[PDB]
C-alpha cells in the first residue's frame, strides 16, 4: 500500500498542449520574409488532470510579446465583442492548478492544470500580439490562443473513503454505503470513477477477479483521488476489475454493442457483429465495388470499423484516403479519438470511436476493388 | 672556425626569416653560413639557384619529398624527427624572370629543448653553403599540450581491427601553446587545423574581446566527425576532401585571435609526411572553448580525435554582457523595374525570364537606428543581422550609412604597387602560383602562397585591411572595410566576390542624397550603396556576408560600438548557359558552351549569352548593345583577321532584335563578364541566316552570333503540355512513394507533352524513392536537376531553391548513386511531428539532349515532381535535448551545461518515440536506437531487431542545421525490456530511458494543440 501522489510514475513531458509562441520555437511571431502569416492554437477536449504550457518571451530585453491580458492565466478574456479581464475563478472551472514559472531566464511558463469538473464548456482566449514591431515596413504576427475545455459526456462517478470532504459533485457512494464491504460498480461505457483513498495498492487496479483485465490506459493516480479511465468498447460481459480492507469489484455492463461497418469478414468465428456482411471475394475481381458509411448525428458517440481481410491500406484509422493521405483528426477536427487493435487469425478488424461534435464535413476511405468510404456531416 | 665561415644573419621581415643564395648580393657562392634565430611560429625559407649538389639530395618528384636534415648526433635523419612535429616541409621550383631555381620551405614548431638543423649545400666535393637554423627552447613543460597520435599511449600505427580511435583531451589555459601531430599516411582532419577546426562547444566571455566580434556563427552549425560521417556515403568515392565536404568547416581560431599557423588547402603528401598542426591561445583568455582535430587515414578509415575542451569549466564566472541588444533587420524584395517596368510591375501585380530577377535590397543607410545608440542607455549596444537568400540570375543592392564626399584614402592601391619587376613563379607537384617580392629588403613569403590559397589574398593585402579599419577615424566603419561588394567575407574569408561568385555583374544605382537621379558608379563607403547582378550559373551554394557598423565615437571602442551583419546566401542553380569564354583557352571556371578564334553562337529564345572579354580591350565598347550586322557569305570563314570588322556596319541590338536586354557597363575597373538576354521570339522578317551580329576581341579573337534555320524550326513543334494525375506510385502498406519518371525525361522516344507534373500527398513517416538518371548514359548527356543540392534544397515558390530544414525541420534525405546502371536513387522520410503544411516541388529536365537518329532530332522533356506535406499534428513523447525541436518532442531543454539530466518515458504499442541530441555530441552507444543500451540485461549492447524484429528505426545524423534525430516506432510486439541512451559531452550527459510494455502507455492528453495558419 503506497500514496497515490507518485504511483502514476515520474515520466516528464506528459504536457501534451503546448501552444509554444517564442523566439526560438519554430512558431515565431517575429517580423519575418518567408512568413507572413498568423498563428492559430484551437483545442477542444475532455480535459481530465492535464496541462497547458505558454512558453513566451518576457518584457525584459525590449518589450517583445503584447500578451493580452498581462496575467494571462491569472485574468482571462472571453469573446472578442466584450473583452474584458474576467478573472479565472469566474468562468467554473473547479480545482484548477495554475504555475507562472517565470524561474527559468528565457521565457515565461504559464501553464495552467484543469479538472473536468464543469456544467458548461468554458472558452477561453489569450492574445499575443506583436503588431508594434516594424522591421523593413513589415509588422508582426498575432497569435489569438483559444482553450475550449468541453464537459465529460458520459457520467462521473466519485465516492468518499477519505476524512476531508469536497461535494464539488453530488456524491454517490461512501463508507457508509459500503455494502457487505463489497462494492459492486456498474460502469455504462468509459467511465470514470474515483475512490478518495490515500492508500492503494502498487500493482491493483491492473487486473481482473473473474477473467482477464477490464481496464484501458489511461489509469490517473492524483494526489488526492484516484481515477481509472473505462474502456469503450469491450469483449463481453465476463471480465472484471478490482482494487483493494475495503474491496472494490468494478465490471462493465456490456449490452449488445453494434458497431457500423462494411466488414467483409470470411471466418464466421468472429466476436464483433457489424451492420453490413458484404462479401468481397464472392464477387468477381474487376467490379469497382464501393462501400459507403454515412454518419449523421446531432451527439456523436459512436463507433466505426471493418472486418475485411487481406491488407488494409492505410493504415487506418490512424490515417486516412483524403476525399493522398490524411489524418483522421485533421479532417474531424475533434480530439477525443479512441482506436482499437485486434490481432486476428485471418480476418483484419479495425475499429475506432469518436464522441463529441464534428464542425465540419469530412467523407475519408480506407481501401481494402474493394472500397469503403465514411462520410460524416457538418449538420 | 668562426673566422672561416662567412656568417650572416637571415633576413627577418613579417616574422618570415629568408635565406636568398638566388638573387641576393650578400648571399652569394663566391666564397656561407645562413644562420636563422627561428623564434615561435617562424617561416624559414630557403631560395636557391638550379645545382652542384645538396648533401640532403633531393630529386624533383611526386613520391620523393621526404626532407632531411642533420641532427646533433651528426645523423641525415627526416625534419620530420630531429624537429618534434614541424610542418610544412616542402621543396619548390621557382623561375624569376627566366632565371631558374629551387626552394626549401618549412615553419617551426613549440619545441621544449634546443634542437638544430643543418643544411648543408654541396659541389660537384666541397662544402658551399650551411644553412644553420638555431631553434632554442621556446616553450615550458607545462606550457605545452600535445596529443601525439604517432606514440605513447595514443598510437593508432598498432590499432587492433576492433578498436580504432586513441581519444585525447588535454586541457588549455590563457597563454598556452599547443597543436597535434599525426602518423604517416593519416592526414590531417580537416585541411590546415588549427584554422579549420572542428567545433563543439564555445561560450564567449565578454572581456576577452580587445575588438569587436566578427564572427559568423552559421546556424549555431558546430562540426560533425570523421567517426559519424561515412557511415552515409557512397561507396568509391571516400577521399578526403569528400569527408571534409560532409563534415562542415569552422574557422573560429582566427577570429579568436588565436596564433594560428598551417599550410592553408595546400597541405602536404600525408602518406610520406607527419601531417603536423600547431595554434597559440590569447593571453587574455577567460572564455570557454572546445574543438577536436582528426589524424585519419582514408584506406583502412582508423581516426584519432583530439578532443580539446579548455581549462575553465565553471560558467558562472564567465561575464555575460548584458549591454547587446540584437535587432533583426529583413531585406526588401522588390520586383524587377528598370525605369520603365516600375509602373508595369506596379499595374499587372495590383490586377493579379523577367520574373527570375527579383531586385533585393538591404538598407542600413535608411535603417540607421538600428545600429544607433539609444539615448534610454549609453552603454547599451546594437547588433543587427540581415539574412538574404537569393537565386541565380538576380539582382542585389546593398545600403549601409556613410559620411558625405568621403575619401576611401588610396595607402591600399599605394601599399599594391604590382609590377613585373617583383614576379616570382613557385611551382610545386606541377602545380603553379605566382608571387611578389616586399620591395624593402628583398623578402616575400610561401605564408603568402598559403594565405593565397586559403583567404585569397595576400599577406600585406591582409595587414593593410586590419590596420585600415583599426585606423578607422572615420564615424561609420565597415568589415571588409576597403573595396566593399568587391570585397565579401564568406565562411570567415575575406575573399574576392567575382572569383568566387563566377561572373557577377556591378550594375548602376541611383545614389541617395543626390537630386541628380542618375545611376552612376556606387560602392558602399563613398555613396553608400552598391549593386550587384548574380551571374546565370551558380556551381554550388555560397553565403558571404558584411558588416557596416556605426560608433558614436570616433574609435571602434566596442562599448558605444554597433554593427549590421548583411548574410546573402546564394543558392546553385544550374542550367545551360552559352557564350564565349576566352579564358578557358589561355582552377578557373567556366559557364558557357564555347562552341568553338571564331565563335559561333547560336540565338535561342528565353536564355542568356555570355562573352568573358575584358572591359575595354574589345573593339566595340557596348558590344553586346552594337551589333557588327553582316552577311556570312561577306567573312571568309578560315582566311580573316579582327581588322576586317573595322570596316563592317555598327547598327544597335535594339533595333534589329526586339527586346534584346544587354548587360555590360564596362566602365568599372574589374569588370570582366558581359550577359545578354535573348527575347522570347525570334522574326525572319528581319534576321537572314546569312546576316549575323559579329563582335570581336583584344584585336584577336571574333564572335559571330548567327542564327541557324534549322534551330527556329526545331522551335516551332510544341503544341500540348497537361498535367499528369497521381502517376507517382505509393506503395501504401510499406507507405513508401515510388516514382520513375525515367522514360519522359527520355530523348530517344517521341514524347507528346513537353512538360508534365506530378502531385503527391504525403504524411509523417513516409518515404518517398524517386529514380533519376545521370550524365554518363545514352540520351541524357545535358540532363539537369532542379535544384542541384537535392540532399538540402527545394523549390519554394515554384523557383527559389530554398533549405529544407527551414519548413521541414528534421527531414531524412539520401541520395543513392548506383553504379552498375548509372542512376540515381533519391529517398526522403518525413518526421513524424509536421508543424505545418509545405509545398514545394523537385524537377528533373534533359531538353538539352539531343538525339538525331535517322536524319530526326528529338529532344528532351521536363519531369517536375510537385511535394505537399500535411499538418502532422501527432506529437513525439521522446526527450529532446537542443531546444529548438520543442516543436516536435514534449520535454524539450535549452543545452545548458552542467546538464547532466535523465528522462524517463514508457511507450507501448502504435506510439511514436524517439530523441534528438546535438550533432557533434559524442553518442553512447555508436548508432543508437539499432543497437541499444539494454537495461533489462543491466545496460548491455542488443541489437533492436533482436530483441523486436517487428520494430520500424530512422537515425539521421546531421541535416543542415546541424543535429542528430532518431525515431522508434514498435508495431505490434509483446515483450519486455528497457532501454537507453546516453548523449555524453565534455561539459553536460543526458540520458534517456523508454520502457517498453505492451499494455501500458503513457495517459494520453488524447487531442493535440492545432497549430492553422491564416491570411
Amino acid at each position: 500500500f503506497c500514496k497515490p501522489s507518485s504511483l502514476n510514475s515520474e515520466i516528464s513531458g506528459f504536457i501534451g498542449y503546448k501552444c509554444n509562441f517564442s523566439n526560438e520555437g519554430v512558431h515565431n511571431l517575429k517580423p519575418d520574409m518567408r512568413e507572413r502569416r498568423s498563428i492559430f492554437c484551437t483545442i477542444h477536449s475532455y480535459f481530465i488532470y492535464d496541462k497547458i504550457r505558454l512558453i513566451i518571451p518576457k518584457k525584459s530585453s525590449s518589450p517583445e510579446f503584447k500578451i493580452l491580458p498581462e496575467k494571462c492565466f491569472q485574468k482571462v478574456y472571453t469573446d472578442y465583442e466584450n473583452r474584458v479581464e474576467t478573472d479565472i475563478s469566474e468562468l467554473g472551472l473547479i480545482e484548477y492548478e495554475i504555475e507562472e514559472n517565470d524561474t527559468n531566464p528565457n521565457y515565461n511558463e504559464r501553464t495552467i492544470t484543469i479538472s473536468p469538473f464543469s456544467p458548461k464548456d468554458i472558452e477561453f482566449f489569450c492574445f499575443c500580439d506583436n503588431t508594434e514591431k516594424v522591421i523593413s515596413s513589415i509588422e508582426g504576427r498575432s497569435a489569438m490562443v483559444h482553450v475550449r475545455v468541453l464537459k465529460y459526456p458520459h457520467n462521473i462517478l466519485f465516492t468518499n473513503l477519505t476524512n476531508d470532504l469536497f461535494t464539488y459533485l453530488p456524491k454517490t457512494y461512501n463508507e457508509s454505503n459500503f455494502v457487505s464491504n463489497v462494492l459492486e460498480v456498474e460502469l455504462n461505457d468509459g467511465e470514470l470513477f474515483v475512490l478518495a483513498c490515500e492508500l492503494i495498492n502498487k500493482k491493483c487496479f491492473q487486473e481482473g477477479k473473474e477473467k482477464a483485465l477490464y481496464k484501458s490506459n489511461k489509469i490517473i493516480y492524483h494526489k488526492n483521488l484516484t481515477i481509472f479511465k473505462a474502456p469503450f468498447y469491450v469483449t463481453s460481459k465476463d471480465v472484471n476489475t478490482e482494487c483493494t480492507n475495503y474491496k472494490i469489484v468494478l465490471k462493465p455492463k456490456y449490452e449488445k454493442k453494434v458497431i457500423h461497418g462494411c466488414n467483409f469478414s470470411s471466418n464466421v468465428s468472429s466476436k464483433h457483429t457489424f451492420t453490413d456482411s458484404l462479401d468481397i471475394s464472392l464477387v468477381d475481381d474487376s467490379a469497382h465495388i464501393s462501400c459507403n458509411v454515412h454518419l449523421s448525428e446531432p451527439k456523436y458517440n459512436h463507433l466505426v470499423g471493418l472486418n475485411c481481410p487481406g491488407d488494409i491500406i492505410p493504415d487506418c484509422f490512424f490515417q486516412v484516403y483524403q476525399p493522398n493521405i490524411v489524418y483522421l483528426d485533421s479532417q474531424i477536427n475533434i480530439g477525443d479519438i479512441e482506436y482499437y487493435e485486434d490481432a486476428e487469425g485471418d480476418d483484419k478488424i479495425k475499429l475506432f470511436g469518436i464522441v463529441g461534435s464534428i464542425p465540419k464535413t469530412t467523407s475519408f476511405t480506407c481501401i481494402c476493388s474493394a472500397y469503403m468510404t465514411v462520410t460524416i456531416d457538418s449538420a | 672556425e668562426e673566422e672561416d665561415f662567412k656568417t650572416a644573419q637571415g633576413i627577418k621581415h613579417n616574422n618570415v626569416h629568408l635565406c636568398n643564395f638566388f638573387d641576393n648580393p650578400e648571399l652569394t657562392f663566391d666564397n656561407v653560413l645562413c644562420k636563422i634565430d627561428a623564434e615561435l611560429f617562424s617561416e624559414v625559407i630557403i631560395q636557391l639557384p638550379i645545382f652542384f649538389s645538396l648533401k640532403p639530395s633531393l630529386v624533383f618528384d611526386d613520391n620523393n619529398n621526404d626532407i632531411k636534415v642533420i641532427g646533433k648526433e651528426k645523423n641525415e635523419v627526416s625534419i620530420s624527427l630531429a624537429l618534434k612535429g614541424v610542418y610544412g616541409n616542402r621543396i619548390f621550383t621557382f623561375d624569376k624572370n627566366g632565371k631558374k631555381g629551387e626552394g626549401i620551405s618549412f615553419f617551426i614548431p613549440p619545441i621544449k629543448q634546443d634542437t638544430d638543423l643543418k643544411f648543408i649545400i654541396n659541389e660537384t666535393i666541397k662544402q658551399r653553403g650551411l644553412i644553420y637554423i638555431f631553434v632554442r627552447k621556446n616553450v615550458s613543460e607545462n606550457s605545452f599540450k600535445l596529443c601525439d597520435f604517432t606514440t605513447g599511449s595514443t598510437s593508432l600505427m598498432e590499432l587492433n581491427s576492433q578498436v580504432k580511435e586513441k581519444k585525447c583531451t588535454v586541457k588549455i589555459k590563457k597563454g598556452d601553446i599547443f597543436g597535434l601531430k599525426c602518423p604517416k599516411g593519416f592526414a590531417i582532419f580537416p585541411q590546415a587545423c588549427f584554422s579549420n577546426v572542428l567545433l563543439e562547444y564555445y561560450k564567449s566571455d565578454y572581456e576577452d574581446s580587445e575588438h569587436i566580434n566578427y564572427y559568423i556563427h552559421k546556424d549555431k552549425k558546430y562540426n560533425l566527425k570523421p567517426k559519424d560521417v561515412i557511415e552515409l556515403m557512397d561507396e568509391n568515392f571516400r577521399e578526403l576532401q569528400n569527408i571534409q565536404q560532409y563534415t562542415g568547416i569552422s574557422n573560429i581560431t582566427d577570429v579568436l585571435h588565436f596564433k594560428n599557423f598551417n599550410l592553408g588547402n595546400l597541405p602536404l603528401n600525408f602518406k610520406n609526411h607527419y601531417s603536423t598542426a600547431y595554434a597559440k591561445v590569447p593571453d587574455t583568455f577567460n572564455s570557454i572553448i572546445n574543438f577536436s582535430c582528426n589524424c585519419y587515414n582514408p584506406e583502412k578509415h582508423v581516426y584519432g580525435t583530439m578532443q580539446v575542451e579548455s581549462d575553465n569549466r565553471n560558467f558562472d564566472n564567465i561575464k555575460k554582457n548584458e549591454n547587446v541588444i540584437k535587432n533583426f533587420l529583413l531585406p526588401n524584395i522588390e520586383k524587377y523595374a528598370l525605369l520603365l517596368d516600375d509602373e508595369e510591375r506596379q499595374k499587372k501585380i495590383k490586377q493579379q525570364i523577367l520574373y527570375d530577377s527579383n531586385e533585393h535590397i538591404c538598407d542600413y543607410e535608411k535603417n540607421e537606428s538600428l545600429i544607433s545608440t539609444l539615448p534610454n542607455d549609453t552603454k547599451k549596444i546594437q547588433k543587427s543581422i540581415c539574412k538574404i537568400n537569393a537565386k541565380a540570375l538576380d539582382v542585389v543592392t546593398i545600403k549601409c550609412p556613410h559620411t558625405k564626399n568621403f575619401t576611401p584614402k588610396d595607402y591600399f592601391p599605394n601599399s599594391s604597387l604590382i609590377t613585373n619587376d617583383k614576379k616570382i613563379v613557385i611551382t610545386f607537384d606541377k602545380k603553379n602560383f605566382v608571387t611578389y617580392i616586399d620591395p624593402t629588403k628583398k623578402t616575400f613569403s610561401l605564408k603568402d602562397i598559403y594565405i593565397q590559397s586559403f583567404y585569397g589574398v595576400s599577406l600585406d593585402h591582409l595587414n593593410q585591411i586590419k590596420k585600415i579599419h583599426e585606423e578607422w577615424d572615420d564615424v561609420h566603419l565597415f568589415y571588409p572595410p576597403h573595396n566593399v561588394l568587391h570585397n565579401v567575407v564568406l565562411n570567415n574569408h575575406i575573399v574576392n566576390l567575382s572569383s568566387a561568385l563566377e561572373g557577377v555583374l556591378f550594375m548602376k544605382s541611383k545614389v541617395t542624397g543626390d537630386e541628380t537621379a542618375t545611376k552612376k558608379n556606387t560602392t558602399l563607403p563613398t555613396d553608400g550603396v552598391s549593386s550587384i547582378l548574380i551571374p546565370p550559373y551558380v556551381k554550388e551554394d555560397i553565403t558571404f556576408h558584411l558588416f557596416c557598423g556605426k560608433s558614436t565615437t570616433k574609435k571602434p571602442n566596442k562599448k558605444n560600438t554597433s554593427l549590421a551583419l548583411i548574410h546573402i546566401h546564394i543558392s546553385s542553380n544550374r542550367n545551360i548557359i552559352h557564350g564565349c569564354d576566352f579564358l578557358y583557352l589561355e582552377n578557373s571556371y567556366s559557364i558557357f558552351t564555347h562552341n568553338k578564334l571564331i565563335c559561333d553562337i547560336s540565338l535561342i529564345p528565353k536564355t542568356v549569352i555570355g562573352i568573358k572579354c575584358p572591359n575595354k580591350k574589345l573593339n566595340p565598347q557596348t558590344c553586346f548593345d552594337e551589333v557588327y550586322y553582316v552577311k556570312q557569305e561577306d567573312v571568309p570563314s578560315k582566311t580573316i583577321t579582327a581588322d576586317k570588322y573595322n570596316t563592317f556596319s555598327k547598327d544597335k541590338i535594339g533595333n534589329i532584335l526586339k527586346n534584346a536586354i544587354s548587360i555590360n557597363n564596362p566602365d568599372e575597373k574589374d569588370n570582366t563578364y558581359t550577359y545578354l538576354i535573348l527575347p522570347e521570339k525570334f522574326e525572319e522578317e528581319l534576321i537572314d541566316t546569312k546576316k549575323v551580329l559579329a563582335c570581336t576581341c583584344d584585336n584577336k579573337y571574333i564572335i559571330h552570333m548567327k542564327i541557324e534555320k534549322s534551330t527556329m524550326d526545331k522551335i516551332k513543334i510544341d503544341e500540348k503540355k497537361t498535367i499528369g494525375k497521381d502517376i507517382c506510385k505509393y506503395d501504401v502498406t510499406t507507405k513508401v512513394a515510388t516514382c520513375e519518371i525515367i522514360d519522359t525525361i527520355d530523348s530517344s522516344v517521341l514524347k507528346e507533352h513537353h512538360t508534365v507534373h506530378y502531385s503527391i500527398t504525403l504524411s509523417r513517416w513516409d518515404k518517398l524513392i524517386i529514380k533519376y538518371p545521370t550524365n554518363e548514359k545514352t540520351h541524357f548527356e545535358n540532363f539537369f536537376v532542379n535544384p542541384f543540392n537535392l540532399k538540402d534544397k527545394v523549390l519554394y515558390n515554384y523557383n527559389k531553391p530554398i533549405n529544407i530544414e527551414h519548413i521541414l525541420p528534421g527531414a531524412i534525405t539520401t541520395d543513392i548513386y548506383d553504379t552498375r546502371t548509372k542512376i540515381k536513387q533519391y529517398i526522403l522520410r518525413i518526421p513524424p511531428y509536421v508543424h505545418k503544411d509545405i509545398h514545394f516541388s523537385l524537377e528533373f529536365n534533359n531538353s538539352l539532349s539531343l538525339t538525331k537518329q535517322n536524319q530526326n532530332i528529338i529532344y528532351g522533356n521536363v519531369a517536375k515532381i510537385f511535394i505537399h506535406i500535411n499538418q502532422g499534428y501527432k506529437e513525439i513523447h521522446g526527450c529532446d535535448f537542443t531546444g529548438k525541436y520543442s516543436h516536435l518532442f514534449t520535454y524539450s531543454k535549452k543545452p545548458l551545461p552542467n546538464d547532466d539530466d535523465i528522462c524517463n518515458v514508457t511507450i507501448g504499442n502504435n506510439t511514436f518515440s524517439g530523441f534528438a541530441c546535438l550533432s557533434h555530441f559524442e553518442l553512447k552507444p555508436n548508432n543508437c536506437f539499432s543497437s541499444v543500451y539494454d537495461y533489462n540485461e543491466a545496460n548491455k549492447v542488443k541489437k533492436l531487431f533482436d530483441l523486436s524484429t517487428k520494430v520500424e528505426l530512422d537515425h539521421i545524423k546531421q541535416n543542415t542545421s546541424g543535429y542528430t534525430l532518431s525515431y522508434i516506432i514498435f508495431n505490434k510486439e509483446s515483450t519486455k525490456l528497457k532501454f537507453s541512451c546516453t548523449c555524453s559531452s565534455n561539459y553536460s550527459n543526458y540520458t534517456i530511458r523508454i520502457t517498453f510494455d505492451p499494455n501500458y502507455i503513457i495517459p494520453e492528453p488524447q487531442s493535440r494543440a492545432i497549430i492553422k495558419y491564416v491570411d
